[PDB]
């Protein structure tokens, strides 16, 4: 799966 | 057997999480039949550390629905809020 960068 | 929980995170200066999923996304590691937005990582000493956990499904942020939206739209919105982020999440009891 594709994880966002930190926010 | 889940519930909708309201969680307030004060950006300091970020939320302190990573997220995955969304319409047109590649799924998520928790509920593979659900195209929603899920928390996948929480910074251990960050602003969300005592409030959110991996597996939480985000369904609303500051009044904006997170259902039927793409991950990029969720990311931009969460980044654009400057201070308080009031989330509704779905969590297993």
């Amino acid at each position: 799966y594709y994880e966002s960068d930190w926010l | 057997g889940s519930m909708e929980i309201r969680v307030r995170v004060e950006k300091d200066p970020e939320i302190g999480f990573r997220i995955a999923g969304g319409v047109g996304g590649r799924g998520n590691p928790f509920r593979p039949d659900d195209d929603g937005i899920f928390v996948t990582r929480v910074s251990p000493e960050g602003p969300a550390s005592k409030l959110l956990q991996p597996g939480d499904k985000i369904i609303q942020a500051n009044g904006y629905s997170f259902i039927n939206i793409e991950l990029g739209q969720a990311i931009s919105l969460l980044k654009t809020f400057q201070n308080t982020v009031e989330l509704i999440i779905v969590r297993e009891v």
